[PDB]
DNA sequence: GCATGCTCTACTGCTTCGATATCG
DNA sequence: CGATATCG
DNA sequence: AAGCAGTAGAGCATGC
């Protein structure tokens, strides 16, 4: 049977993962049989025909239908008769534990997607009969060494390894400490008869050896390294698993699975983090069914490496000033500018996300989280996500820790503010302005340090050429610094007043675009509205200013001269005389919106005014 | 209004030329985003009488602005926007348009640029399109402007490009709305296109301008519309043109402009027939470049190419036909080109399509091939749109948006073959199934392309042989199931009623272009629906007080999957079997209301039975059926006068459908006896006022009694039809209450006198009396100076009504609330003036407030209930008057008529009189109790001795409500128990001949069997 | 399954400013 | 030199 | 000829 169904396999199947377009009768006529066969396999634990799907399964690097696998695994994992899901899987790790000239490509992705599903999905807390039948299976395998000659062998070699540690993983993922610690079948088997000590006698070595591993260093090892950067972290995720699956009762990361000693030449992070590429990392991101079945009759988040260690440190959060394990050691690791960038880049994003036990201790990682931010050593235009990320879980906890007090980070929140108002733009114009959110989250925590950058500003402002709106980034900026403080003192660092005030009644006369002037006039009414707050400054001058510039306008803007004139009286009331007969005059022919705009404008004035009514009565009220 | 109008008015009368153009073209173009941008007919019929002025307006501003060379910008943006306004206005600018060509033509003789030059020729062309032939002609003649246009074609010459191209656009739709007078200058007008054709494309030299050479065939095309050149003329310009075709779908690559292919195919997709000889030759050729162009990577050349070859195909197999001498060697290279396509190489999606329509279209004159290579087809076909659909579960891949035309080829091989293989058979009827139940998945212009499709092969699969004609019943008994299983996008049934309304018997616009079935597909249809209602057995059974009514709390059903399964099916017969009785419906109406009847006659109490009776009877009266198959006349009016006194004991639903049903025989012929059926009709209106239909009918049926029935047993019985019809007078109820009227004048004059003077004295004249003789309750509302006293009684009588009946939520709720502290007040007062005459209209409508209907009322009112009882059953207040009066209210609102939830409450309310009249007193002083429970036994005994028929039911249903009780009593339970087992079993004798349909016999069978175990 | 929208570009054309045959 | 069309 | 003036244009992307 298995050589019949095997020659019709090879008969009529393509051989490559897909190897078709998606959707020609001949890929529905491939996902058909694929169904069927599928379809036998679901409901009898069958070791032949488990074995005959695992091999069409690992074919090519990822096929189509690999989800209707992932579902059938989860089915055929539990369905009853629990010696012969026992046999499924003592079948499917035999055809893996032998030798055959192969590709390692399936020698790693049956350990990686065949059983890893049936062990993980549930077959049964008492089936210990594979963790009966592997601890002298595995351990003994587990004590080679590395014939490093042939590397033909040497990669296989690699290879069993790191699935006999992916198998002790996942075997270890989901037992008590009990059937661990006390005398059964793993110390029970591991040994010739029943002993007397307490059964904490493999764990400590198993422990040990795995400890080894993801230790020993790459110092004279540069041939094969990219599987032993895999055979190291999944080294620590056994480490991590069994320290877990037993319940960890002591302090002990302090002198376990931490702060290798490089005195020898050691290493545990730059191990199994990269170090040769940087993330490169794009910035931004019933009856009738019987009368009917009679009728029938006829990026870093994918990083092979990032989900367990936020697993162990949520572990350590939700079961247990300075702490020498990871607080204080992942500080030295990464308050130090001389460790690489990955190294600081992959610790971002498990502090990011695990930030609830480091509320009340995050004053410490919060200086090196802004030395890192602002300087460039991220890539890009600093990196995006990362960024918005680091700086808003610094401000979501405003009142605690001010980036003043240390005055480096005094400055470097000035460099890192003038940075981000530098390069602003984005043309798509919806994460602009989740920008301006940003910078005005930025300068109303900021409060202390001002640094605002003028012939910055006044550089994006004086733009002139009235054709394209590119002074709209200072006007927006100008309305983000206005909008709650902080005056325009120009000439104490900057440049002088005078010429700041006509660049910005400049920009008013660039009367090209809309929102550039509604703005301008805007921000600008804004402006005169603080400076008769306080008339202490020679406000008049400006006042003339715009009053000048309205003059220009009203001879032949009329349109314009009207909007920009209730933009400025929206904004402030006591301008309107020195054109009020004029509104009142040329309160006709404006047919439209604008007639309702101009007497929006003529509400403004009437506790003062006299011998209106004559006026408003001769002019069709 | 004309605000940016009046605007633009302003600046057009200044200097600075093309400053006004530049406001005119950017006011016309605001404007643009001004028009559309509403989904309004109201706002938008503003702005086209706002434009639609001739005073001021855009055509009197080229009036001002036509003699302005530099205005290139109006004569772009003008008539370029109000163009699509033009598009977007539906016919009402017929009279609008004398103006629009004046203008048109004066705007095109003066325009100066020909980047600004096209607009007003896009409006040109959009009217003369959007416009054909009518009267329109005789508004303005555009035989005058084609004069005209002949006249700036032939006295005109160096237009460069675009104007060039519209001139012959233009000009051949001058050909093709209404040419019917142009004789000879029509003659040399395709010489005209010929000779810009040579010009263009007879040198090799002076490299040819593309879109003047498109828009010259479609001009040519255009023209042979209505002026068709059938090939026996002229044999020489249909080969010129076709040579031109030939030139227009050269497979030119390297180049994305791909207009003038669109052109030629365009140019062949109409005028097809009209060639006779000139398909034949390089057919081959043309095969292949058209197949090659279905995949042209193009949004519309695809269609166009598609249209183009499946109307070649069908021209050249309509040729064959008529050719089946000749092409045997050219039918042979398209039987092994289309078996080379059939099977599958790599076959991706459409390249099978385009050649199964055409191979099913070959399979016409495959008629003396081989009798067996039609064999290896339709298992080849079958076997081959096999695989497609019927897939796994739930991903997609639909396809069966051109499975129609499959279906068309399947029928069209299997019209001329014999001796069906018929092993696929269950899977040609496994796919017609699939496909009625995917027709709500569809959209206009394939829904009844799909119902072509299914009639042709029911065409098909029933002229075949009778040991064939089974799978045509089966497929439409399958399909029912499946339409009629739905959950009550996700259909429910109103998307197939239009399809079996055109399909059943109004069919006739299915026959004509496709090439006795109305019989088939009706008989098929009535069988079905006959055969599901068997298969069903909703009997419904009992889930957990003692109910006593037929519809009741026994509601959970043995397949509460098929409740549903039966209402979706009885309107589907209501909105289908009225389609065309005429010739259908009338002998299946004896043996359909025979097995109807004898399925409600073991079950009565299920709803829309009725309603399939009603259909039939009302299909009876329709058509004539009655004279008195006589045996249907008796087995009617058995039925109806057996439901007529079934009819009692209901509530709502099943009411309006009996209801509906017994108001609705011939009756013409069921002259006898017609006070069995005036308790229905005067039930009919007392049911209204609250719902129309039921009091809708009520009065379409008296309108039959009166001037068919002969006026003299009628005569008496008009003192109870008419006097409950004056509760009207205070298809909705104005227009009923004007039939009412007129029907009320028009029944003559003597007769309706008795409308008004009838009894005057019931209930309203009780109402009109005091509720006591002498005032009481006097309230005394609280102020600062005067607290004034008000006697609390007067308003009474209209309260407790207005709390019993409003349809009005918002203080129904409030009398209610009111009424209890009133209750509560009247409490108040007595608790230290005798209120026994008040007390006694007091409760009875207090307790039908305290269980009506809703749950905020019923929660209210119960516990005052309750706690009224606790403070009367007492010892401090033992033995007055008032406990008489709440004990022979309680008892007289046991026994009653139609109340059956009031009859239920109360009795719960003698099993709570029951419980606490024996916990409460001592027996010292109790010696000479009326509250004791010997009166209580003594008034029910005089209760069940009693030819009243409601009387002893109210005893038989207190003793299902109290044998619960004493079963832990003594010194009660053992002496007249067998006493009152006597009293019981006379009164069960007594009641041999009242009807099984009272319920009195299985209520004291119940009682008895209280009885019996108790005592052993 | 057809019917429909945002892309921003490459070909094609229009306008426009210079040359230039051609018969007496 | 005076028109007279055509290119580019 | 020489800069611009414009939409067809497949390619992708949306949706019922």
């Amino acid at each position: 049977l298995r050589r019949v169904l095997e020659q019709l396999i090879v008969a009529h199947f393509p051989m490559q993962s897909r190897e078709f377009p998606p959707g020609t009768p001949r890929f529905n006529n491939y996902v058909d049989c694929m169904k069927k066969f599928l379809d036998a396999l679901e409901l009898s634990q069958s070791p032949m025909l488990l074995e005959l799907m695992t091999e069409v399964l690992c074919r090519e690097q990822q096929h189509v239908m690999e989800e209707l696998f992932q579902s059938s695994f989860r089915r055929i994992a539990r369905r009853g008769s629990c010696v012969t899901q026992v046999g499924l899987l003592e079948s499917v790790y035999e055809m893996f534990r032998k030798d055959d000239p192969r590709l390692s490509f399936t020698r790693q992705s049956f350990v990686d997607r065949s059983l890893l599903t049936l062990l993980w999905h549930c077959s049964l807390d008492a089936l210990r009969e594979f963790f009966s039948t592997i601890v002298v299976d595995a351990i003994d395998v587990l004590k080679s060494r590395f014939t490093k000659l042939n590397e033909s062998t040497f990669d296989t070699q690699i290879t069993k390894k790191m699935g006999y540690y992916k198998i002790l993983d996942v075997m270890y993922s989901r037992l008590p400490k009990d059937d661990v610690h006390a005398k059964e079948s793993k110390i029970n088997q591991v040994f010739h008869g029943s002993c007397i000590t307490e059964g904490n006698e493999l764990t400590k070595t198993l422990i040990k050896l795995c400890y080894d591993a993801f230790t020993e260093n790459m110092a004279g090892e540069n041939q094969l390294l990219e599987r032993r950067r895999l055979y190291h972290c999944a080294a620590y995720n056994c480490a991590i698993s069994v320290i877990c699956c037993v319940f960890n009762e002591l302090k002990f990361y302090q002198g376990f699975l931490f702060s290798e000693k490089p005195e020898k030449n050691l290493l545990i992070f730059e191990n199994l983090i990269d170090l040769k590429r940087r993330y490169n990392f794009p910035v931004e991101v019933s009856t009738l069914s019987e009368e009917m079945s009679q009728f029938d009759f006829s990026e870093l988040n994918r990083h092979e490496c990032m989900a367990p260690l936020t697993a162990l440190v949520k572990h350590m959060h939700r079961s247990l000033r300075d702490l020498p394990s990871w607080m204080k050691f992942l500080h030295g690791k990464l308050g130090n500018p001389i460790v690489p960038l990955n190294i600081r880049l992959f610790l971002a994003k498990l502090v990011i996300n695990t930030e609830e036990v480091f509320r009340p201790y995050a004053k410490h990682w919060l200086s090196p989280l802004l030395q890192l931010a602002a300087s460039e050593n991220n890539g890009g235009e600093g990196i995006h996500y990362m960024v918005v990320e680091i700086v808003a879980t610094i401000l979501s906890w405003t009142g605690l820790a001010t980036p003043t007090g240390v005055p480096k980070d005094e400055v470097l929140a000035n460099r890192l503010l003038n940075f981000l108002m530098k390069h602003v733009f984005h043309p798509k114009r919806a994460v602009f302005r989740h920008n301006l959110e940003i910078i005005k989250t930025l300068v109303e925590c900021w409060k202390d340090c001002l640094s605002i950058p003028y012939r910055l500003i006044f550089e994006k402002f004086s733009g002139k050429d009235p054709n394209s709106k590119d002074n709209s980034v200072g006007i927006q900026l100008l309305g983000i610094v206005m909008a709650n403080d902080l005056p325009p003192y120009d000439p104490q660092c900057g440049i002088q007043s005078s010429e700041y005030f006509q660049a910005l009644v400049n920009n008013m006369s660039f009367v090209r675009y809309k929102e550039v002037y509604a703005a301008a006039a805007e921000v600008l009414g804004l402006i005169l509205r603080y400076v008769m707050e306080r008339k202490n400054i020679l406000e008049e001058s400006l006042c003339e200013l715009v009053a000048k510039q309205l003059k220009q306008h009203q001879n032949t803007m009329e349109d314009k001269f009207i909007v920009c004139l209730n933009k400025v009286t929206k904004s402030f009331p006591p301008l309107a005389d020195r054109f009020m007969n004029a509104v009142f005059f040329l309160l006709p022919k404006f047919h439209g919106v604008l007639k309702t705009l101009c007497l929006e404008v003529v509400l403004c004035r009437v506790e003062g005014m006299t011998e209106l009514y004559f006026q408003l009565k001769s002019k069709d009220f | 209004v004309r605000c940016s109008l009046l605007r633009l008015q302003e600046t057009l009368s200044a200097a600075d030329r093309c400053g006004a153009a530049l406001a005119g073209h950017q006011l016309i173009r605001g404007l643009g985003q001004e028009c559309v941008l509403s989904s309004s007919p109201a706002v938008l019929a503003l702005q086209t009488s706002l434009v639609f002025s001739r005073d001021f307006g855009l055509l009197v501003f080229v009036r001002k602005s036509l003699n302005s060379i530099e205005f290139r910008e109006c004569r772009e943006e003008i008539l370029k926007f109000l163009c699509i306004f033009l598009e977007k206005m539906g016919q009402k600018i017929a009279p609008y348009s004398v103006e629009i060509k004046n203008t048109c033509t004066s705007v095109y003789t003066k325009d100066r640029a020909a980047k600004c030059k096209i607009p007003a020729l896009d409006l040109l062309i959009k009217l003369l399109q959007t416009f054909r032939s009518s009267r329109l002609m005789d508004e303005f003649k555009i035989g005058e402007l084609f004069s005209k246009f002949y006249g700036e074609l032939a006295l005109k010459k160096k237009i460069p490009d675009t104007v060039l191209e519209k001139v012959y656009e233009l000009l051949g739709l001058l050909g093709e709305v209404h040419p019917s007078e142009m004789i000879n200058n029509a003659e040399n007008l395709f010489r005209a296109f010929l000779g810009e054709l040579k010009t263009q494309m007879t040198s090799a030299v002076r490299e040819p301008k593309l879109p003047v050479l498109a828009g010259c065939l479609k001009g040519l095309s255009s023209l042979l519309c209505n002026f068709t050149k059938s090939m026996e003329e002229d044999p020489q310009t249909s080969r010129e043109i076709f040579n031109f075709v030939l030139k227009a779908i050269r497979p030119q690559i390297d180049l994305k402009r791909y207009a003038v292919p669109s052109a030629g195919l365009r140019l062949f997709a109409l005028h097809a027939s009209q060639f006779s000889t000139c398909l034949l030759d390089n057919y081959v050729s043309l095969f292949e470049v058209l197949l090659k162009w279905c995949a042209h990577t193009n949004v519309e050349l695809k269609k166009a190419a598609l249209s183009a070859l499946e109307s070649f195909l069908k021209q050249v197999s309509n040729m064959v036909a008529k050719n089946a001498e000749m092409h045997k060697n050219k039918l042979q290279y398209f039987m092994e080109q289309f078996y080379g396509i059939i099977r599958n190489v790599d076959s991706n999606n459409k390249e099978l399509s385009i050649a199964i329509r055409g191979y099913g279209l070959f399979a016409g004159p495959c008629k003396v091939i081989n009798a067996k290579d039609v064999d290896f087809m339709y298992v080849e076909l079958i076997q081959r749109c096999k695989q497609m659909f019927l897939t796994q579960t739930d991903t997609g891949d639909d396809r069966v948006y051109q499975m129609p035309s499959f279906l068309q080829s399947v029928a069209s091989v299997l019209l001329y073959l014999d001796t069906v293989p018929e092993v696929y058979t269950p899977v040609l009827e496994h796919l017609v199934v699939m496909q009625i139940d995917s027709f709500p998945q569809y959209s206009p212009k394939m829904q009844l392309v799909c119902c072509r499709a299914i009639v042709k092969v029911f065409l098909a699969l029933a002229a075949k042989g009778p040991v064939l004609r089974n799978c045509i019943s089966t497929v439409v008994h399958q399909g029912l199931i499946r339409i009629c299983s739905k959950p009550v996008k996700v259909p429910t049934y109103k998307d197939y009623v239009d399809l079996f309304r055109h399909l059943l018997s109004s069919d006739q616009m299915m026959d004509s272009i496709l090439a006795s079935l109305n019989h088939l597909l009706y008989d098929e249809f009535v069988k079905s629906v006959l055969k599901i209602v068997e298969k069903l057995d909703l009997t419904l059974e009992i889930q957990t007080m003692i109910p006593t009514s037929d519809p009741a709390a026994n509601l959970h059903p043995a397949k509460p999957k098929d409740f549903s399964a039966f209402i979706n099916l009885v309107e589907f017969c209501r909105e289908i079997l009225p389609e065309k009785q005429a010739e259908f419906f009338e002998p299946w109406v004896y043996s359909f209301s025979y097995e109807l009847i004898l399925q409600s006659t073991r079950l009565p109490l299920i709803s829309g039975f009725y309603k399939l009776l009603s259909i039939t009877v009302r299909n009876a009266k329709k058509i004539k059926y009655f004279e008195g198959k006589y045996s249907c006349f008796a087995l009617f009016v058995k039925f109806g006068k057996e439901v007529a006194v079934k009819m009692k004991q209901y509530k709502d639903e099943l009411l309006a459908s009996c209801l509906t049903f017994l108001l609705s025989l011939p009756h013409n012929i069921i002259e006898l006896d017609v006070r069995a059926y005036v308790p229905a009709l005067q039930m009919a209106f007392k049911l209204g006022l609250s719902y129309t239909p039921l009091a809708e009918v009520g009065l379409n049926a008296l309108e039959e009694w009166s001037i068919y029935i002969d006026r003299h047993v009628m005569q008496p019985y008009y003192k109870d039809i008419l006097p409950c019809l004056d509760g009207y007078l205070k298809i909705s109820l104005e227009e009923i209450r004007i039939r009412v009227v007129q029907m009320l004048g028009s029944l003559g004059g003597q007769i309706n006198k008795n409308l008004l003077t009838v009894t005057s004295s019931d209930e309203m004249m009780k109402s009109y009396v005091a509720w006591d003789r002498e005032k009481r309750l006097s309230f005394a509302v609280p102020f600062r100076e005067m607290k004034p006293v008000i006697f609390l009684d007067v308003f009474l009588p209209r309260v407790t009504e207005l709390a019993l009946t409003a349809s009005d939520r918002q203080t129904k709720v409030a009398a209610c609330e009111l009424l209890h502290s009133m209750v509560m007040f009247m409490l108040g007062k007595a608790t230290q003036p005798p209120m026994y005459q008040l007390y006694k209209r007091t409760f009875p409508v207090l307790l039908r407030l305290a269980c009506d209907v809703d749950q905020v009322t019923r929660q209210l009112y119960e516990p005052l209930v309750m706690q009224l009882i606790h403070w009367f059953t007492n010892n401090k207040k033992f033995e007055s008057q008032d406990t008489v009066a709440l004990l022979e209210a309680i008892l007289d609102g046991i026994v009653d008529p139609v109340d059956s939830t009031l009859r239920d409450f109360c009795g719960r309310c003698i099993r709570e009189f029951l419980k606490w009249s024996i916990k409460q007193i001592t027996p010292q002083q109790q010696e000479k109790s009326p509250v004791n429970t010997k009166s209580l036994f003594k008034r029910l005994y005089s209760l069940a001795l009693h030819p009243n028929a409601f009387k002893r039911l109210g005893a038989s249903l207190a003793f299902n409500n109290i044998y619960r009780e004493f079963r832990e009593e003594e010194s009660l339970v053992e002496q007249f128990v067998f006493e009152a087992l006597v009293i019981y079993m006379e009164s069960l004798a007594l009641a041999h001949a009242d009807e099984k349909s009272l319920g009195t016999i299985q209520q004291c069978c119940d009682a008895i069997d209280h009885l019996c175990r108790i005592i052993e």
